[PDB]
């Protein structure tokens, strides 16, 4: 039940410095022997571990990249913090926050568990770009009986990721949002879609809720036949 | 690359026992430091599969087992189901240096003997709002597929559209089968003045042809 929540910007530009923060919950940072790390994975590439810190300051990096790595811990907040600097390319990756029950660092007996939801930082000189927002209207043909697919198409943003939900999270069932392609553009496109009964088409309303946190932009788009 | 070695890819048929090899060195394995496990579903962070060599945490059905044995480890998994099809990662810690956890590269574990699955195609034409913002996307959505390979082409009417097109690679979904999208970018101008245009997917030699029209 202990829990961990990464945040911080989805952008950096080379050379300059990525700072990430976890907060922790349901348990404590202080006052336990525990080591709370860093780990990133690159798209479609391997996990690798960045460093951990004890919570009176001690830190453990990975040699291979301990002359730009920085942690740092906020006991009173229940926060520990990463700084990378010196970016490139290289370091895009999905960073994760986790944990390590620790008796002596050195016997190196200890993993990782649990480990947070992990959030995505690209590298690039890239502008951030918001979405376009546009409603898929219903249609019936490729769905099953008495069933329509409507969606939200999610043009032309940078980076990585947005978010979509249905009605505000109330609408889950049927619901599919695919993964983005990357045009030749730099941008990103994606959909979701949701299959709903045909009947209620007049009754009901659907809405996409797309939140698009690098350039804080948030679209709520009625999906209308 | 990573600090410990582990195959790229391991398939097994289903209700068999497979294994999953994972080599370091005198460094980390062989200096008696203990190898944990990591299972990561596709899109999800990884969690805790094995530590301490062989200990399952609770929630990890008792088919995955853990051994180790001088500079490398194994985890093995019985009674193969298609459910443990995911991304397996083991991890030690190296004392060459000033004390590191390491990773292996990573194993992505196919089940054989999954039945096809023809895909499922939903196209969508240009919303009224994208035209009026003097723009026009062809949306063809592709699910459901198995195995993970699709070609999708397009057409204007009859005839082959090459240009403005972007498609994803194929992505495991949570059911073990695949999807896709492609995208089909047209001016409004383009849009308006075919009497249709097609999103034809083709998949094991079979192939699904959606169409609209404005």
């Amino acid at each position: 039940q202990l829990q961990l929540q990464e945040s911080g910007p989805g952008l950096v530009k080379p050379s300059e410095t990525l700072s990430l923060t976890c907060t922790v919950s349901g348990g404590s940072i202080s006052s336990s022997s525990y080591y709370w790390g860093w780990i990133r994975q690159p798209p479609g590439k391997g996990l690798e571990w960045i460093g951990s810190i004890y919570y009176s300051g001690s830190t453990y990096y990975n040699p291979s990249l301990k002359s730009r790595v920085t942690i740092s811990v906020d006991t009173s907040k229940n926060q520990f913090s990463l700084k990378l600097s010196s970016v490139t390319a290289a370091d895009t990756a999905v960073y994760y926050c986790a944990t390590s029950y620790v008796d002596n660092w050195h016997s190196g007996l200890h993993w990782f568990d649990p480990w947070g939801q992990g959030t995505l930082v690209t590298v690039s000189g890239a502008s951030t770009k918001g979405p376009s927002v546009f409603p898929l209207a219903p249609s019936s043909k490729s769905t099953s009986g008495g069933t329509a697919a409507l969606g939200c198409l999610v043009k032309d943003y940078f980076p990585e990721p947005v978010t979509v939900s249905w009605n505000s999270g109330a609408l889950t069932s049927g619901v599919h949002t695919f993964p983005a392609v990357l045009q030749s553009s730099g941008l990103y496109s994606l959909s979701s879609v949701v299959t709903v009964p045909s009947s209620s088409l007049g009754t009901q309303t659907y809405i996409c809720n797309v939140n698009h946190k690098p350039s804080n932009t948030k679209v709520d788009k009625r999906v209308e036949p | 690359q990573s600090v410990l070695t582990q195959p790229p890819s391991v398939s097994g048929a289903p209700g068999q026992r497979v294994t999953i090899s994972c080599t370091g060195s005198s460094s980390n394995i062989g200096a008696g430091y203990d190898v944990h496990w990591y299972q990561q579903l596709p899109g999800t962070a990884p969690k805790l599969l094995i530590y301490g060599n062989s200990n399952r945490p609770s929630g990890v059905p008792d088919r995955f087992s853990g051994s180790k044995s001088g500079t490398s480890a194994s985890l093995a998994i019985t009674g193969l189901q298609a459910e443990d099809e995911a991304d397996y990662y083991c991890q030690s810690y190296d004392s060459s240096l000033s004390g590191d956890m390491v990773f292996g590269g990573g194993t992505k574990l196919t089940v054989l003997g999954q039945p096809k699955g023809a895909p499922s195609v939903t196209l969508f034409p240009p919303s009224s709002e994208e035209l009026q913002a003097n723009k026009a996307t062809l949306v063809c959505l592709i699910s459901d597929f198995y195995p993970g390979a699709v070609t999708v082409a397009w057409k204007a009417d009859s005839s082959p559209v090459k240009a403005g097109v972007e498609t994803t690679t194929p992505s495991k979904q949570s059911n073990n089968k695949y999807a896709a999208s492609s995208y089909l970018s047209l001016t409004p101008e383009q849009w308006k003045s075919h009497r249709s245009y097609s999103c034809q997917v083709t998949h094991e030699g079979s192939t699904v042809e959606k169409t609209v029209a404005p």
